[PDB]
């Protein structure tokens, strides 16, 4: 039973944790346990797609093909029921025998001639199979669907205007004569037809065949066939889409709804307006009631209320700048600040159709606007919306609205709750005050409950928080409930894939910008001790940025005497002791002589700033005429800030993830905290500062282990430690004497740096060449030798760090590769694939099936390919034909058959095709005669239920493998990311199984911490286990403990 | 050891058309020297920043980089028949001792002329 703080460091693919045993006085004294837990981040890695997307797309494809086949089956059953095929025109399975293959021609000729049961059946089945596109009205808004719609609408207009009478006749004549094909190809939506046109054609065909005397034009048949051609299931209902999103959380009975809503838009507007404060050079202030009243109605009156436009309305007078606005960017005040999208969308729809006098206020009630928003956000068809708003608004207005309007995107509050909030908020009263006044807002247990997927709407964040939960629960099980939990989450957690990519881009931009700056520093100071740190480049940059003038005095400063120690200091304008702010906005370059009488005062409070002393006016003029950004100049001259509030905002991180985590862990965990918040979300900047100043230099390490290092720092950041640091900084700004030399910046305890380094990396810092203390003996002896002074540096919990990789024992997944190949010539190791000429490369054509039998074609294609430098899409961009012996042109070519290698595969499409293996889900390991045999198990084998017979052999093509029988002893099954041990002749290999090559029977294992010095990027490749001495599989928990060999009894099956 | 600021003033001669490509060349020349320390003399492509502007670049005249830069500037000036560059040179001691109101002008006045073109 120990009193300890648990420090967590959360990122998109790692959680590092540390345990610190503290005094009752909350001072950190003992480092107990640390670990790292790494997983794969919850997105498709290269593109940022979600893992669910790949599965959902396949699901919708499954449903589409299934429903089409079912509809066609019902059509055939209806044909039999209505006499049309009379009996046993069908085959052993429900398909019609001797069905004609000319349905386009028969459809076109059905208008002029009585058809036949076979031809009539073919026509109706063809109409059912190809029933064209359905509108689902105002559809012009989406990249392609626009293109398909362009083709559809073009062909519909051409059908009705140019006299061709039906889709069949127009399609036949135009497509055959002008293109040589009817059905679309490769992506083209040129010949697509709308369902309306095909329904008209079906009606006309029934009329004509009644005219010509077709025994089967029964009312039953017409009813059935029309219903089959027109019916499809309803899209998601209002209540169903509402069931998808949570209850309001304010009024459980009512749902959260409708961004495009007068009430919702007004909530957004009032939140912005109430939170909008203007900073004028000097200090901050919020809008007076008259200013808010002035701006309140302008978003409705104008199209958008631009920031500069708002400056016009208030006569704001430059030297008055908006806060929450990047003013360095040029013409920044063209930003929107507010746009009522819904109000103006409704207004533009009415304006554009003749029901609204433009720039006359929309007279519709707030209730009606809310209703329109909810209706248009909940239904995706004209009919449904038509009913909903047919209840409450006049017909012409609704028809106009159904045109031009597309709505989406809900906002997590019930219109009843927002209705109560926005009258309360209009009065004034920031959001939380009104919310508490209307409905003011705790069941503790030992173990953190699962992360609520509702509050965390993000897959990456959900997986990161879930693995943090697993880490927490394991730590608590092993050591009991923690006193406090400190949290430090990466900047990248909770950011769009676009956002993270752009952040990486600018990080590299800053890398090269700083390298250029460093080169400039080297040129200016050629003789310099080693390489320039960050503060040195900042010194030079501030020197040039300040006009070569010390900002506190205006006395010129000698360049080249910059690194003459103590000549120039980087002063914090606002004192660190009172603000805990060391931004790049709070750093000025001053002389050592002048920066000794400032004390712990702000620049405003030191140049008096209250009587406008001419020293203060000189200083303010100096800072305003420097090449400082606006933000920096604002901060330097703050005058009237909230000391404690400002240092608090600079001390912790208030992001969405961190606030949610602090409230969640505080609510539902044991956590024997003293009582004030018991959960702390450390600001990243201050944590990096503490790392640097506590001797934790940012190492040059591949290890995921560094994640634990940070976790230690955040765990030592306690209120007592913070106040001790503040006191030290205070006594340091007033020139301490309480001696001078031995006044190390307060550390959690002595030799903290060295012990933490040994504990995390198993090496004394600065010796990456040294060998690691792999074992308890090695580590404890190293700690007792290089930290003989420290009594508690060794104890019963000090074990080497072993990073824990979340396992993946999933038995499911892609059964085979996506393209299906011809399997006829599979006795020979080959398969055939139709390769277009646009994709045709020389190494494809060299294996054409008809390379021997089409020598003219072979030579023509080969020569053509030689030209244009083997560029497939370029070479065959102009139509390619075949030629007879007499030189005549005969017939085009679109694609040729190409041979491919195929030694293994999966049977697909009614055993009429072969596809490549996808990904192995398991490897069964057998021992026979001190040699190891790997049987690979793929997912299609799991589906079919066939526990494989044969184990790999290096070079034999798949057929000739070692058949496994009861003479072999089976040891274990390997899933991806299981811990394995390969004791071999060369060395001893330990690590997480990653891949098992099937052409070699070797396996790759990731080193647990992915140290780049080992293998290539931490992966041992091509380890041969056939002739290993030992080959065993181990188990490991979240924390990296309990590492034991596991012995399986029986080989497990593939299905249950 | 001793830091020299090269004050260069870019003017338009009026004689000939501006030749936007020449503006790009001059922008590249000036921007070669700019880094985040003295990014405030970023070379734009419009006349407003290229015509009639003083820019003071800091060099270390115990390094042969100043001379190459000024030679490139002179070569461009000879090329452009319609853009004129004037170069000066001042010790950074006297430059920083000037009053920051029109320092580039005053330093040009107080500096040994280098090349007029």
């Amino acid at each position: 039973s120990i009193n300890y703080i648990l420090g967590l460091d959360i990122g998109i693919a790692s959680v590092g944790w540390a345990m610190v045993e503290i005094d009752e006085e909350e001072n950190p004294i003992r480092l107990i346990d640390l670990g790292v837990r790494v997983f794969e981040r919850a997105e498709v890695p290269k593109t940022g797609d979600s893992l669910a997307m790949a599965r959902r797309l396949a699901r919708s494809v499954r449903r589409l093909t299934r429903r089409r086949a079912h509809r066609l089956l019902r059509t055939r059953r209806l044909l039999k029921r209505e006499g049309v095929l009379q009996a046993a025109n069908f085959d052993e399975n429900g398909l019609i025998k001797s069905l004609p293959n000319t349905p386009w021609q028969l459809r076109a000729a059905a208008l002029d001639r009585k058809l036949t049961p076979l031809e009539w059946s073919a026509v109706l089945l063809h109409l059912i199979k190809h029933r064209g596109y359905l509108s689902q009205e105002g559809e012009t808004a989406d990249k392609e669907l626009g293109a398909l719609l362009k083709g559809v609408a073009g062909n519909a207009h051409a059908l009705q205007t140019g006299d061709f009478r039906t889709p069949a006749e127009l399609a036949l004549n135009k497509f055959e004569k002008e293109s040589g094909h009817i059905r679309n190809q490769r992506s083209d939506y040129s010949h697509t037809f709308s369902r309306k046109d095909l329904q008209a054609e079906l009606i006309l065909l029934f009329e004509k065949q009644k005219e010509f005397g077709n025994p089967h034009v029964s009312g039953g048949l017409k009813e059935g066939i029309e219903t089959l051609l027109m019916t499809q299931r309803p899209a998601l209902s209002g209540d169903a889409v509402q069931k998808m999103l949570g209850h309001c959380t304010f009024e459980p009975a009512e749902p959260k709804a409708a961004k495009n809503t007068y009430t919702a838009e007004r909530f957004i507007w009032l939140t912005k307006l109430n939170n909008l404060r203007i900073l004028e050079q000097g200090s901050e202030r919020p809008l007076t009631d008259t200013e808010r009243a002035t701006l309140m109605d302008e978003p409705y009156r104008k199209s958008k209320l631009t920031y500069a436009q708002a400056r016009k309305l208030l006569g704001l007078e430059d030297t008055a700048f908006f806060k929450g606005l990047r003013y360095g960017k040029d013409n920044a005040e063209a930003s929107t600040l507010m746009e009522m999208k819904a109000y103006h969308a409704i207004s533009r729809a009415l304006e554009k159709e003749g029901l609204k006098d433009k720039k006359s206020p929309l007279n519709l009630s707030p209730e009606l606007q809310d209703e329109i928003g909810t209706a248009f956000s909940l239904f995706k068809t004209d009919e449904d919306i038509t009913g909903r708003l047919k209840d409450r608004i006049q017909p012409e207005i609704l028809e106009a609205l159904l045109k031009h309007i597309s709505f989406d995107k809900f906002v997590q509050i019930s219109l009843k709750a927002l209705r109560r909030i926005v009258p309360l908020m209009e009065q004034g009263k920031r959001y939380d005050e009104a919310c508490a006044e209307i409905y003011g807002d705790t069941e503790e247990k030992i173990y953190l409950p699962p992360i609520p997927a509702d509050e965390i709407r993000n897959p990456v964040v959900l997986r990161a928080l879930s693995q943090a939960r697993k880490v927490i629960n394991g730590v608590v099980r092993r050591y009991g409930s923690p006193a406090r939990i400190h949290i430090e989450t990466a900047r990248e957690v909770g950011k769009s894939f676009k956002d993270r990519k752009e952040i990486e881009k600018r990080q590299e931009e800053n890398r090269k910008d700083r390298e250029k700056a460093a080169a400039k520093f080297r040129e200016y100071f050629p003789n310099f001790v080693g390489e320039p740190k960050s503060k040195d480049i900042l010194k030079l940059r501030l020197y040039e940025q300040q006009h070569g003038k010390c900002l506190y005095s205006g006395k010129e400063i000698n360049l080249g005497r910059l690194n003459e120690k103590g000549y120039v200091e980087i002063d914090h304008a606002l004192p660190f002791s009172r603000t805990w702010d060391d931004s790049f906005n709070n750093k000025v370059l001053v002389l050592g002589s002048e920066n000794q009488n400032k004390g712990n005062q702000t620049p405003y409070e030191y140049f008096n700033g209250k009587d406008n002393s001419r020293e203060w006016q000189e200083f303010k003029a100096r800072v305003e005429t420097s090449r400082f950004p606006r933000s920096k100049k604002q901060r330097i001259l703050l005058q009237k800030f909230d000391e404690d509030g400002f240092k608090e905002r600079n001390l912790n991180d208030t992001r969405y993830v961190n606030r949610f985590l602090c409230q969640f862990v505080a609510d539902r965990m044991r956590l024997t905290g003293k009582g004030k918040k018991r959960v702390f979300a450390s600001n990243g900047q201050i944590t990096n500062l503490l790392r640097g100043f506590w001797g934790l230099r940012k190492v040059r390490a591949e290890n995921d282990r560094h994640h634990a290092l940070d976790a230690v720092v955040v765990a030592c950041s306690t209120v007592a430690m913070q106040q001790k640091i503040t006191r030290f900084v205070r006594y340091k700004e007033m020139n301490a004497f309480v001696l001078h030399q031995k006044t190390h910046f307060p550390q959690p305890w002595e030799f903290f740096a060295q012990e933490v380094m040994i504990r995390v990396f198993g090496k004394p810092d600065g010796k990456p060449e040294f060998e690691e203390a792999d074992t308890l003996e090695k580590l404890r002896t190293l700690l007792a030798e290089k930290l003989s002074s420290r009594p508690e540096a060794v104890h019963e919990y000090v074990t080497p760090l072993f990073v824990s990789r979340a396992p993946n024992r999933k038995m499911s997944g892609q059964g085979h590769m996506e393209t299906v190949k011809s399997a006829k010539r599979l006795d020979e190791g080959v398969s055939v694939l139709r390769v277009p000429l646009t994709q045709l490369k020389l190494k494809d054509l060299e294996k054409m099936v008809n390379r021997e039998r089409e020598p003219k074609l072979y030579e023509a294609l080969k020569a053509r390919l030689e030209a244009h430098k083997d560029d497939p899409a370029k070479a065959f961009a102009e139509p390619f034909y075949k030629y007879d012996k007499a030189g005549n042109r005969t017939q085009q070519v679109k694609a040729v058959r190409v041979e491919q290698v195929q030694k293994t595969g999966v049977w697909v499409r009614n055993h009429n095709g072969i596809a490549d293996n996808a990904t192995m889900v398991r490897v069964d390991v057998f021992e026979k005669g001190d040699k190891y045999y790997l049987v690979p198990i793929y997912s299609w084998q799991v589906a079919k239920g066939i526990l494989p017979d044969r184990a790999v052999v290096q070079g034999k093509d798949e057929e000739d493998w070692q058949l496994i029988d009861d003479s072999f002893n089976f040891k274990f099954s390997l899933h991806p990311n299981d811990l394995v041990e390969v004791i071999t002749k060369k060395a001893r290999m330990f690590g997480y199984f990653a891949s098992c090559h099937r052409g070699t029977g070797n396996i790759n294992i990731r080193i647990h911490d992915l140290d780049h010095k080992i293998g290539k990027n931490g992966i041992l490749e091509g380890i041969g286990v056939k002739t290993a001495l030992s080959f065993q599989k181990y188990q490991i928990d979240e924390l990296g403990k309990e590492i034991r060999p596991c012995r399986l009894k029986k080989r497990p099956p593939v299905r249950s | 050891s001793m830091f020299k600021r090269a004050i260069i003033f870019t003017s338009f001669n009026g004689f000939e058309k501006v030749s936007r490509t020449e503006k790009r060349r001059l922008a590249k020349i000036i921007n070669a020297r700019v880094s985040i320390i003295d990014e405030y003399l970023r070379a734009k492509d419009t006349n407003a920043s290229l015509d009639g502007q003083y820019r003071a670049f800091l060099f270390n005249d115990e390094s042969p980089a100043m001379t190459e830069f000024l030679a490139k500037l002179k070569a461009f000036a000879e090329s452009c028949t319609g853009i004129s560059i004037d170069a000066w040179e001042i010790e950074e001691s006297e430059y920083v001792r000037l009053p920051v109101e029109r320092r580039d002008f005053l330093a040009a006045a107080n500096g040994k002329e280098i090349f007029k073109i």
